[PDB]
């Protein structure tokens, strides 16, 4: 298996509305467990999952200080970006940041992340070697040269290979009950007659966890490439997920088309039909 | 890829205003002003994170700063005190990475400008007892009677500044209250000294009053100047 | 640049008349992050609507999940209306319970 | 725990 | 207090490994740069280490790091007189809320030259003047000798000063004395050898 600890950070300038909006969100796999919001009534790191509440006061004070330090960096960065691109100080701009680690079963680091985006587009990213940078435009080339001279990647690599991996292991341990749980999908098939003779057969999958799932309408073997339309797996409030797949079948021969779901929450794959 | 600091040396009367300027070419956002008393540690006066974004250091009292442009960082003393006599270093970095320091500014705040005086430089020829028994010849340069200790001593041989065989006192010594003394020596082979066409010169550069300072007209004005002492070989 | 929001409306459980449920409005793939989202009942704004805070995916695009408790009837209609700078007019996506 | 910029600005 | 270096002053002989110690109190410190400062110049980054490492080597310079004991040291292998300088160890919590570096008070390093067959003597030099040419030159003495000081008025003795004749490859110790009193000779001033 493979798990991840990742932090998603956004800074949004808002001239005339005060200091930039600053937000940090931490995820274990796809589960939010911590969040910092500069616009909150009391700006500090807050628990978003049950298993993180057991962390002591020094944890929350340290993380809040880290966020406040980061916020100041992003404040300066947003102004620097205006310089680089020769942009007006009157518009809103975004600076996004994602950092984290993908770790496999043993404890090996699959991949480390440390990348930035400006106004929704790639800006600069730490390469897989965790030593060199990839800059996406001329502004980012300046940043790359600055960070190369400063040897900035060394500390970043140290975090990804060390702290990130170590704390992910702790988080997975403390949050084992919910993070590594399995919920099987409840599946059913709907029937809709299009105004043109044919019939739309849709296979639903509800209430499953984790999100990883395989939905496949069948035939007579294992085809059905690109006549089956999908929706991306979408979340629910309770942390579970849903998804559906549909095919267009001629009226009467609906009984030959069969739907199959694959999920780790199931002892064996489900077989459904209309 | 460096921090530049101006001026290098400065003399001010107490009560006067002082301005130290600094520049860096590395597009660093964070800049610093430090002071360092001779033989002691680095004391942070102010840190600047960006234009008009300055924070107090450990000892901001008696100082203020100006950051109107990212490339520059000014240190301001509204009313100079004598205890502000020190060496001031401007610095910059890209956050928690390598800090680049300027070459420093030697600021001396005095009570009376009229006691600023250039050095008297005397060059001493080697002892023949040394030349005969050790086959080496040591020249000795002695600068005395100067105030304050804003002097730089260099050795010049045949038009070129030498660094080998040279040892200058790292710090000037106080003869009295308004008189410093600095010494240095250059040692060459007895052979090199016996050559009559070898020219030796001990240059002492004194950093004194600038130009805007007012001085009477019954005595020479202690301006920044070079005072040398020459000698030829045997 | 500007990315047009994708809007999906769905219930937590298969809809049954008279049976309390949860309706979700899932808005994804948009930029800038500023956005206005309203869930509608018979064309009217639903008062108590819970909504997640500003968050984005790995591809840098932002997303918001809005949800509310409701009880479906055969006459009631539900929808989600979204206003974003990428669109010339607000987009209304109706909940299709028959899907 | 999360990552720090360490004031290494762009 | 937060960053404590020791000793204040260290004197080694050339060729020997110089070891400069430092301990810190804040366990949140994770970045430890060492700065080298030569007299009359500004400090310059020599070498740095992150708290996740136990060793950092760059040429003759090595940082050893012990996170549990909150201690580290700079090792200078095969030390030379040219290494004589003030060395600062600093620290910072890189994930903290400010960009301030916390400085140690520094260690002044003195690397003595290896004086084989010391022949200490005192020479009197003369200048193209008349009045006091009592410029005593104490030279070629061994590196462990303490150069005497004076309390007599007008008389002064400088600190020991090491020069390097790069050509001919020779290093020697030296000290200079003078006095407005020629009533004294040069041998009364010192007390070593001739």
């Amino acid at each position: 298996m493979s798990h991840s600890l990742r932090y998603f950070v956004t800074a949004v300038s808002r001239p005339g509305f005060g200091e930039p909006r600053y937000m940090e969100v931490g995820y274990v796999d796809n589960t939010e467990f911590v969040r910092f919001d500069s616009d909150a009534e009391n700006p500090r790191y807050e628990p978003r999952a049950r298993w993180i509440e057991q962390e002591g006061p020094e944890y929350w004070e340290r993380e809040t200080r880290r966020a406040k330090g980061n916020e100041q960096s992003f404040r300066v960065d947003l102004r620097t970006a205006l310089r680089y691109y020769n942009q007006s100080a009157g518009g809103s701009h975004t600076l996004q940041w994602m950092a984290g680690c993908d770790v496999e079963s043993d404890g090996r680091l699959l991949r480390g992340y440390w990348q930035f985006a400006y106004d929704g587009c790639d800006y600069i990213a730490l390469n897989e070697d965790l030593k060199t940078w990839t800059a996406a435009d001329m502004a980012a080339q300046i940043t790359r040269r600055k960070w190369e001279q400063a040897g900035a990647a060394e500390r970043d690599r140290a975090y990804l290979e060390g702290e990130c991996v170590e704390w992910l292991r702790r988080y997975l341990k403390n949050g084992n009950a919910t993070l590594l749980r399995t919920d099987p999908p409840k599946a059913h098939v709907t029937h809709h007659r299009r105004p043109e003779g044919d019939v739309t057969l849709r296979c639903w999958a509800l209430g499953f966890y984790p999100a990883d799932i395989t939905l496949t309408w069948q035939l007579n073997g294992e085809e059905l490439t690109q006549e089956m339309e999908l929706v991306e797996t979408r979340p629910a409030g309770d942390g579970t997920f849903q998804k559906w797949a549909s095919v267009v079948v001629p009226l009467g021969k609906e009984q030959k088309y069969t739907c199959h779901v694959e999920h780790e929450g199931l002892p064996e794959p489900l077989t459904l039909r209309w | 890829m460096k921090v530049t600091q101006m001026p290098r040396y400065l003399i001010k009367r107490m009560g006067e205003n002082v301005l130290l300027e600094c520049g860096q070419d590395m597009s660093h956002e964070t800049m610093y002003w430090y002071r360092q008393d001779p033989g002691l540690g680095l004391q942070l006066i102010y840190i600047s994170y960006d234009v008009d974004s300055n924070s107090e250091g450990d000892i901001p009292k008696g100082y203020r700063v100006s950051r109107k442009k990212r490339e520059h960082f000014s240190l301001i003393l509204d009313s100079a005190k004598t205890n502000q006599t020190s060496v001031y270093f401007c610095a910059s970095s890209l956050g928690h990475t390598e800090v680049f320091f300027g070459k420093g500014t030697r600021l001396t705040v005095v009570e009376d400008l009229r006691n600023v005086t250039p050095p008297k430089v005397s060059l001493f020829e080697p002892s023949k007892a040394e030349i005969a028994n050790k086959q080496k010849a040591t020249l000795v340069c002695l600068a005395r009677g100067f105030f304050p200790d804003h002097v730089e001593l260099s050795w010049w041989v045949n038009g070129k500044e030498v660094h080998s065989g040279v040892c200058t006192d790292p710090q000037a010594y106080k003869e009295s209250n308004y008189s410093y003394a600095l010494s240095s020596r250059l040692r060459v082979s007895a052979t090199f000294w016996h050559n009559p066409r070898n020219h030796f010169r001990c240059q002492v550069q004194f950093h004194g009053l600038s130009e805007e300072d007012k001085w009477p007209e019954g005595s020479p004005k202690p301006v920044t100047q070079n005072i040398s002492a020459e000698a030829w070989g045997r | 640049i500007q990315k047009t929001p994708q809007i999906q409306v769905y219930s937590r459980h298969p809809p049954e008349n008279g049976k309390p449920n949860i309706l979700n409005c899932y808005v994804t793939q948009f930029h800038p992050p500023h956005i206005e989202i309203q869930m509608l009942k018979n064309g009217k704004k639903i008062p108590k609507v819970e909504m997640s805070d500003m968050s984005f995916s790995k591809d840098w695009s932002f997303y918001i999940l809005a949800h509310t408790e409701f009880t479906p009837t055969e006459t009631d209609t539900y929808a989600c209306r979204v206003k974003h700078a990428s669109m010339a007019e607000p987009k209304t996506v109706y909940w299709d319970r028959d899907m | 725990r999360g990552p720090g910029r360490a004031f290494v600005t762009i | 207090q937060q960053v404590r270096q020791s000793p204040q002053s260290l004197t080694v002989w050339e060729g020997e490994t110089a070891i400069l110690n430092c301990s810190y109190e804040n366990s949140a410190f994770d970045y430890f740069p060492w700065y080298q400062q030569f007299p009359g110049e500004g400090p310059a980054l020599l070498i740095s280490i992150l708290s996740v490492s136990n060793k950092k080597e760059d040429g003759r310079f090595t940082i050893f790091f012990n996170k549990r004991e909150k201690k580290l040291s700079l090792h200078i292998a095969d030390s030379q007189p040219g290494d004589s300088a003030t060395y600062f160890c600093a620290a910072s919590a890189s994930f903290g809320d400010n960009s301030k570096l916390i400085w140690g008070l520094g260690t002044s390093l003195v690397v003595n030259p290896n004086i084989q067959n010391p022949e200490p003597a005192v020479y009197q030099l003369k200048d193209p003047r008349s009045q006091d040419s009592t410029l005593c030159l104490f030279t070629d003495f061994d590196s462990q000798i303490n150069v005497p000081k004076t309390m007599e008025s007008g008389t002064f003795i400088t600190d020991k000063c090491v020069l390097d004749m790069k050509a001919m490859d020779s290093k020697s110790n030296g000290a200079i004395a003078w006095s407005n009193q020629t009533s004294f000779t040069c041998q009364d001033i010192f007390k070593e050898t001739n």
